């Protein structure tokens, strides 16, 4: 299995610095050209930069030029971004991207793409949630995910032993500046006295999981 | 006279033997193109190639049709 | 270097979706396209022109010629509605085209589907309320949530997501009501009102139910 997944998101403050990791598995790594891309939320896809096998050639796209590295280690099958002088603007999911092509025909696509890493460029400060069961009346249970800063906060239920019947919403932006979000999941009537659900609330920025237990009443 | 694109596609479909060394002609018959990586580039990493700096091209003519 | 799409291509299901990429002598040059679907990261689904990934669907065809590099879906499906990204090279850079949403119009209508949690007691011992009101399963994806304070429409401590869509193609939205514990406590109910279409889905809540 090819995969790259990367790390190092989160909030950083303007003019901060910031660096991005990816660690690739599943391919012979030190042979391939890799790439990062951006996508600002609700944006499109923008090419960052690039580094050739050996690293004997590297390249930037113009918006980041004398501000981030591109750099990598084969040894440790890892792809890093040192990004500096971070502007509001460069507030994007970064991704990873493996370069698999034929480049003696000049012929370049991506793939695999890791799953991507938020980075959030403000002067805000980060808040963890505060999370509230959502407690049943098949039933629907839940857990209100509510007043953090910034993006992104995950939900698993059961650590990830819960998987049908869960919907996890897209959070609302609140006047406050805060988000909030909701995740329920539909399960049958009769577990609710058996079986223990627990939502799993990470939020990355803030270095905050919450394990809350959803019971009746 | 192909054209650099016909001559890339040519590049992919033998991508798997691609070398410093000549290739087989496009053609069985009639004329065709050769390609190879240039003898200085023989050192260089499959993925730190270009079409426009390490490729050569010359032109077969297969007789049989 | 600048590669061209439609902001938007919309198709019948069943029917074929022609989505563009353009450019400067782009025929000359090798083009790849990647499907991005919500909240999910990029997928090729053509490279080198014509060329699809093993298990990509049979009906995601490319061309490239000219100026002009085109994605075809033949027998669009509802689960095809994702934004399409072309891509090419230049002179070591990449570029990427803007992007293009295809939308599958005339799928079934479906009436929103809404759920509303009163606040839990956890909330209320920390001297706070929140109404949460999901809405989800509804085709297409546009609604209106207000609000009642018993019957009195609520101008205050809303807030409403625009609608996303779901792995089922039909869309979600949610929307929170804030209030205090004495406002809870002290009104016969609250309501969540979704009008979806011309008509109105209303769930409603109260302090001294279950």
């Amino acid at each position: 299995e090819v995969q790259l997944q990367e790390s190092g998101g989160g909030l950083v403050k303007p003019g901060g610095s910031l660096r991005l990791s990816c660690a690739a598995s599943g391919f012979t790594f030190s042979s391939y050209s890799m790439n990062w891309v951006r996508q600002a939320p609700g944006k499109g896809l923008e090419w960052v930069s690039s580094i050739t096998s050996s690293s004997s050639y590297i390249y930037y796209a113009d918006s980041v030029k004398g501000r981030f590295t591109i750099s990598r280690d084969n040894a440790k099958n890892s792809l890093y971004l040192q990004m500096n002088s971070l502007r509001a603007e460069d507030t994007a999911v970064y991704y990873c991207a493996r370069d698999p092509g034929i480049a003696a025909a000049d012929n370049h696509w991506f793939d695999p793409w890791g799953q991507g890493t938020l980075v959030t460029v403000s002067s805000a400060s980060t808040k963890g949630p505060s999370v509230f069961p959502l407690a049943p009346s098949t039933a629907a249970l839940g857990c209100l995910v509510k007043d953090y800063f910034p993006e992104p906060v995950t939900v698993s239920w059961n650590s990830g032993a819960l998987t049908s019947g869960v919907h996890t919403f897209p959070a609302v932006l609140q006047s406050s500046g805060l988000y909030s979000l909701s995740s329920v999941v539909t399960v049958p009537s009769s577990s609710l006295g058996t079986q223990t659900y627990i939502c799993n609330v990470n939020h990355k920025p803030s270095n905050t999981k919450v394990d809350k237990r959803v019971e009746p009443k | 006279e192909p054209s650099d694109k016909h001559i890339k596609e040519y590049l992919n479909k033998i991508q798997n033997s691609l070398s410093t060394e000549w290739s087989p002609c496009s053609v069985t018959c009639g004329n065709g193109i050769q390609v190879r990586i240039k003898p200085g580039s023989a050192n260089k990493p499959k993925d730190e190639l270009d079409y426009a700096n390490d490729i050569e091209k010359k032109i077969c003519k297969m007789e049989k049709c | 270097y600048e590669l061209t799409q439609p902001p938007s291509v919309s198709v019948s299901p069943g029917q074929t979706a022609s989505i563009t990429c353009s450019g400067d002598k782009l025929g000359d040059k090798y083009a790849c396209w990647y499907q991005q679907k919500p909240g999910q990261s990029p997928v090729v689904v053509i490279y080198q022109d014509t060329k699809r990934p093993s298990g990509i669907p049979e009906r995601f065809s490319g061309s490239n010629s000219g100026n002009t590099a085109t994605l075809t879906i033949s027998g669009t499906q509802a689960m095809d509605e994702a934004d399409y990204y072309c891509q090419a090279w230049d002179s070591s850079t990449v570029v990427f085209g803007g992007g293009t949403k295809l939308t599958v119009l005339g799928q079934p209508k479906a009436a929103p589907s809404v759920t509303l949690f009163p606040p839990s007691s956890e909330e209320l011992q920390a001297n706070k309320a929140t109404l949460v009101c999901l809405i989800s399963d509804f085709y297409p994806g546009a609604v209106t949530v207000a609000w009642k304070a018993d019957s009195s429409p609520v101008k205050a401590g809303v807030e409403t997501t625009t609608p996303s869509k779901q792995s089922n193609n039909k869309y979600a939205a949610s929307s929170y009501l804030s209030l205090t514990p004495e406002q809870w406590k002290s009104h016969r109910s609250y309501s969540c009102q979704v009008t979806h279409e011309g008509s109105t889905v209303e769930k409603t809540v109260a302090p001294t139910e279950c």
